[PDB]
């Protein structure tokens, strides 16, 4: 009641029914149900090796099934850089991402700030068949006493200045040579023929990025129906019928999880709806498929006659199930404090649905029926006329806008 | 001199699940019941791969055995050598400097772990993880291909980062693979009641 | 705006503020464009309601009021005009039985203008809106077909 | 052998007429004949959170987000206007009458046959077969809201009913005043002696006017069943709000200045107070997105209200009386009018008459 | 009117940095053509 006095900006309010504010179910609690793979491994071995084998012969192995104090490493909060435009803030924090790679290389010296596609050597100009396949924000790091020398590692090299253009991140093992030359100086000088050698200088005075790394390996795919792949954590149990914030397989939310009855094909990473948003995610441990329902929300009515003489009031919700939250259920939404009746008059407040309410005669607020009038029928027959005898006269009267002031 | 593939070289490009809806997108595709290439090398032609090809497999009888995919031999880089027992996968590439194409005798063949009978494949690499399609169809006709419609789907992600440009394989001791350079082309997809591909419809074919 | 800070970096405030006083009065345009559409539509309703209720008689029913039209009367308001209706209603009804047409001498008659209404033991032709009886006569009547 | 080929325009045939100084025509023989239109009557009802839907329920976007001011408060207002309006309308345009009439057991009306127009109390929905066939062939939650309408089909055949009883039994006298009963070939040969021709006539031919009509009335209902494309009027109405709900969800998916879209990744991993030049023009870009949707509806719902202002005029006019103006309720000589009720919309029968045959005099 | 050209000028960056933000300019070739439709139909009707 003092509600609708301040959305009004009066001390008196009139016969009606009014909107003050939006009612949303408060979430409760937050859940976090990953998938189990029972193995946290390729985060100590796999980021530093100790041992390279040559890229010319690569050997794979399936590095997984071992434990350790891992916590130990990033246990740590010093993550700050988040800048990657255009996304809105909300829930990141809690994706299990895919894909990472980079470089570990002595680049020469006097070139730190130029990591970038367009360079060539064994690993810059061709090594992979790469598309534009760029997802993510980017990483890198530096790391000097647990793992490498001051000195360098003279593996892998990228750049920024040759003698003609370089081959651009068609990083592409292939030996297919990007063309801008003209004549050739057969690797003998003349007229018009620089020295292909150059003094950049072995000085320790130069820019640092001269020194040792390596770069990581990770395994995750993009499928399609129900496969049981991605989950770091200790999950608890899902809470089945409760308006929980969740957070399966890197995306969060808030709603309940469901039975779903939807049959698949086993190669699964997500499932997503018409609208964008999630449709339905996949069980954690076995291979079943969980729904996903948003939570109930809504605005909230007040209906009241006038101030004048009665201070009682009532309150309505609209589209909200009666037990989610006197009582009474209409079509409409959820009643409170309104008494039903076996009785029908004409409309007084209109609610919907064919519902008015009145303030009757022990005086109260009460919901009843439409009634659209009397009854009445005509004695019809074949040789049967009426004929009026008395008659009178009336007045009415009607009321027309016609112009406004005018501004400027 | 171009014949057409008619409905063949359709791949989900993403994998997310969808139902009783119609999707478009834009990729690097095969051109759609268009000018495909009926190889005018006249049929088992070996070209570069630049940024795709496609691939199908005439094989019945297992008459070669194992593919070698080779892309420069300067011995600097890799040349990885993926053959499948179904259950593992080669990682290695038979390179210290030993020949590299064998015949049968009647160049190294170690292995480690990792037309009733149609074996089409897509060797797309996306940032380490190689893209590999497969699927199985019978056909009657025994000249080329046939009119129908199919979809193809791949099958790992193995992140290591290598690429694979001019090869040619044989079989080791004891086809009409079109060569469909992908393009980038914008398509749009048709989804059943059940989550599977069903028709696809060209943009850029005519008006 | 006006007398505070420095150049070099109010000038890349001051901007903001004034772009964003603007869409206020462009909303507020449209508002008014808006209004004086609809009012335009009324004030033509209200003229040729004027113009045929108030200079004339209309036959039009349910227009100029309920009921019979009969005559109208204007008035002055400020910004709106009123009208001023009067209207016919009969108030009383009796009733008997009736009949299509007559038959005398081998031939039937039909009721120039009116019905034929009978009390019982006689026969009478009335007019359709006020009941008074006449005696049934030629001069009132034509004769057509057996 | 068929191919797509291009043409001149024709106007249509060509015809001739004789005159003289001192011939004349006349016509000898007539028809009966029934037509059909269709109007729409109002339009749905939505409503939509502001400050949720903008911010997507973020402390650190609200208390920055009320530093502009309370104009989505007042778009509130603006929505609640035409949500009002709907319902004015859809009261005014079927609430011009004050009680409620039945139609009397026995169905003796003198040959006509009223069947296919007349309720049916078998059915659940005590409706015409006319009406189920109107009826057959008529076919998220992110702060948007559907509100049901104050009225339902239930009472909107009752309201049809109640008109059509009136109307079959009294004619027009209570469109004026108390009912008064009458017989029906008597208002009838009323309607007749209105156009313009001798009571007397109606009285010889009564048995073929009866066949006709039944003709007709048989007929006007295969025809409809038959076409379908006559409720594209009440199609696009609805297919136009379908889309564009659909066009203001899906500009959600929008980078709008900064480099991408969705609404998950920065506030989580980044020092906090590092986002301002982008989300404020994020949140001035979706702002920006929804007046030009509040101004399509106020223009659609503008157009509708003089649409249903048209069809109360219609229906108060044709159906309450006799008309004299040429053309109005259909074509040639009007005599009948019968409603009948149909989503968001409402249908029109019309009765019309017909001159038949010609002849030569001087 | 058609929104790119006007818009752009034939630039493939305006072009590809348009993209940032939507496609209003396809609905407002929609209303406009819509409008276009009905004045037939008006002229149509008038004199039909």
């Amino acid at each position: 009641l003092s509600e609708t006095k301040c959305t009004l900006k009066s001390f008196t309010v009139e016969k009606g029914i009014y909107q003050t504010s939006n009612f949303r179910v408060q979430p409760t609690e937050s859940i976090v149900r990953f998938p189990n793979i029972t193995n946290l491994c390729p985060f100590g071995e796999v980021f530093n090796a100790t041992r390279f084998a040559s890229v010319y012969a690569w050997n794979r192995k399936r590095i997984s099934n071992c434990v350790a104090d891992y916590s130990v490493l990033y246990n740590s909060a010093s993550f700050s850089t988040f800048k990657c435009y255009g996304v809105s803030p909300t829930k990141l924090n809690d994706l299990c991402f895919t894909n990472v790679y980079a470089d570990s290389f002595v680049i020469r010296g006097d070139e730190v700030r130029q990591i970038a596609p367009g360079q060539t050597g064994k690993i810059a100009d061709y090594n992979y068949k790469l598309p534009d396949d760029f997802t993510g924000c980017v990483i890198a790091w530096n790391s000097n006493n647990l793992d490498s020398k001051v000195g360098g590692n003279y593996n892998y090299l990228f750049r920024l200045f040759r003698k003609s253009n370089l081959k651009p991140f068609e990083r592409d093992i292939s030996t297919e040579i990007y063309q801008a030359g003209s004549t050739p100086c057969n690797g003998v000088e003349g007229f018009n023929c620089y020295f292909p050698l150059q003094s950049y200088g072995f000085q320790p005075t130069n820019g640092v990025g001269y020194q040792p790394y390596r770069v990581v390996v990770l395994s995750f795919e993009l499928l399609h129906a129900p496969a049981t792949v991605c989950g770091p954590k200790k999950s608890t149990n899902l809470v089945k019928n409760k308006c929980v914030n969740f957070n399966f397989n890197g995306l969060t939310g808030t709603g309940v999880l469901t039975e779903s009855n939807k049959k698949f094909l086993p190669f699964q990473q997500f499932g997503r709806d018409i609208a964008d948003t999630t449709d339905a995610v996949r069980d954690p441990q076995t291979l079943e498929i969980l729904d996903i329902t948003p939570c109930s929300f809504g605005g909230v009515s007040v209906i009241t006659p006038g101030t004048n003489t009665s201070n009682q009031v009532a309150v309505l919700y609209q589209g909200v199930n009666c037990t989610e939250v006197n009582v009474f259920q209409t079509r409409a939404g959820c009643l409170i404090g309104a008494e039903h009746v076996n009785n029908s008059y004409e409309c007084d407040i209109p609610i919907g649905a064919g519902i008015c309410a009145s303030y009757q005669t022990s005086q109260s607020i009460i919901a009843y029926t439409m009634s659209l009038g009397a009854e009445n029928s005509v004695a019809y027959s074949n040789n049967s006329i009426a004929i009026p005898t008395n008659f009178t006269i009336s007045v009415t009267t009607e009321i027309l806008p016609v112009s406004m002031t005018k501004t400027s | 001199a171009y014949t057409n593939s008619f409905t063949r070289g359709v791949y989900y490009p993403d994998k997310v699940f969808r139902s009783s809806v119609l999707h478009s997108t834009q990729d690097l595709f095969l051109p759609f019941f268009s000018n495909v290439t009926w190889f005018h090398a006249i049929d088992n032609p070996v070209l570069p791969f630049n940024d795709g090809v496609y691939f199908a497999s005439t094989e019945k009888s297992n008459i070669i055995r194992g593919w070698i995919f080779g892309t420069t031999l300067d011995s600097k880089t890799q040349s990885l050598l993926i053959v499948n027992n179904a259950t593992n996968v080669v990682i290695k590439v038979c390179e210290f400097q030993f020949c590299n194409d064998p015949f049968l005798g009647v160049n190294c063949t170690f292995e480690y772990v990792s037309f009733k009978n149609l074996r089409e494949f897509v060797f797309k690499n996306i940032d380490g993880y190689f893209k590999i399609y497969s699927k199985h169809t019978p056909i009657n006709l025994v000249r080329d291909l046939p009119q129908g419609f199919s979809a193809l789907e791949p099958l790992v992600d193995l992140p290591i980062g290598i690429n694979i440009t001019r090869f040619q394989t044989l079989l080791a001791l004891h086809a009409a693979y079109y060569v469909g350079y992908l393009q980038p082309r914008t398509f749009l997809l048709k989804y059943n009641e059940n989550g599977t591909i069903t028709d696809a419809v060209d943009c850029a074919l005519d008006p | 705006i006006l007398s505070r800070l420095d150049p070099p970096e109010a000038e890349v405030q001051i901007d903001r503020l004034i772009t964003g006083r603007l869409q206020s009065l462009q909303t507020y345009v449209t508002q008014q464009l808006i209004r004086a559409a609809e009012i335009r539509a009324s004030a033509n309703l209200a003229a040729t309601k004027m113009s045929e209720c108030v200079l004339g008689q209309s036959k039009r029913v349910d227009f100029c009021g309920k009921g019979y039209h009969l005559m109208s009367f204007p008035q002055s308001a400020p910004h709106g005009v009123v009208f001023l209706h009067v209207t016919y209603v009969p108030a009383q009804e009796k009733n008997f039985t009736t009949a299509p047409a007559i038959c005398h001498d081998g031939k039937a008659h039909f009721p120039r203008e009116g019905v034929f209404v009978s009390n019982g033991t006689h026969w009478f032709v009335t007019q359709r809106n006020f009941y008074e009886p006449q005696i049934i006569t030629t001069d009132n009547t034509f004769v057509s077909g057996n | 052998s068929q191919s797509i080929i291009a043409y001149t325009m024709s106007l249509g045939a060509e015809n001739s007429v004789a005159y003289s100084n001192n011939s004349i025509a006349i016509p000898t023989n007539f028809t009966i004949s029934v037509t059909t239109e269709i109007l729409p009557v109002s339009m749905t009802k939505t409503s939509v959170d502001c400050t949720m839907y903008i911010c997507g329920d973020s402390t650190e976007c609200s208390n920055l987000l009320l530093q502009y001011g309370s104009f989505c408060t007042q778009l509130n207002r603006a929505l609640t206007g035409i949500a009002v309006e709907q319902d004015k309308n859809t009261q005014e345009v079927f609430a011009q009458v004050k009680q409620i009439y039945k139609t009397p057991p026995i169905k003796d009306f003198g040959g006509f046959n009223f069947s296919q127009i007349l309720p049916d109390p078998s059915k659940p929905s005590k409706r015409s077969p006319i009406e189920d066939l109107l009826f057959n062939k008529v076919t998220k939650f992110n702060g948007l809201t559907v509100l049901p309408p104050l009225l339902t089909d239930e009472m909107i055949a009752q309201y049809t009913s109640a008109l059509l009883a009136g109307t079959i039994t009294s004619g027009w006298t209570f469109g004026a005043g108390p009912a008064l009963q009458i017989p029906f070939p008597m208002q009838m040969a009323y309607r007749f002696n209105g156009i313009g021709v001798t009571q007397n006539v109606l009285y010889e031919n009564q048995k073929l006017i009866a066949n006709q009509f039944n003709s007709a009335i048989g007929k006007i209902q295969d025809s409809l069943s038959s076409t379908p494309s006559a409720l594209g009027k009440l199609q696009d109405v609805v297919n136009q709000n379908a889309q564009a709900l659909n066009t203001l969800v899906k500009q959600l998916s929008s980078n709008f200045g900064a480099i991408s879209s969705v609404l998950n990744d920065i506030l989580s991993r980044l020092d906090p107070p590092e986002a301002e030049v982008q989300i404020d023009r994020l949140i001035t870009g979706r702002l920006q997105s929804l007046q030009t949707y509040v101004t399509q509806q106020l223009i659609r719902a503008a157009e509708i209200r003089a649409s249903a202002n048209l069809a109360a005029t219609k229906m108060s006019e044709c159906v309450l009386g006799q008309s004299k103006r040429v053309d109005f309720c259909g074509k040639g000589y009007h005599l009948m009018s019968f409603p009948q009720s149909a989503p968001h919309g409402v249908v029109f029968l019309h009765v019309t008459y017909v001159p038949a045959q010609e002849k030569n005099f001087t």
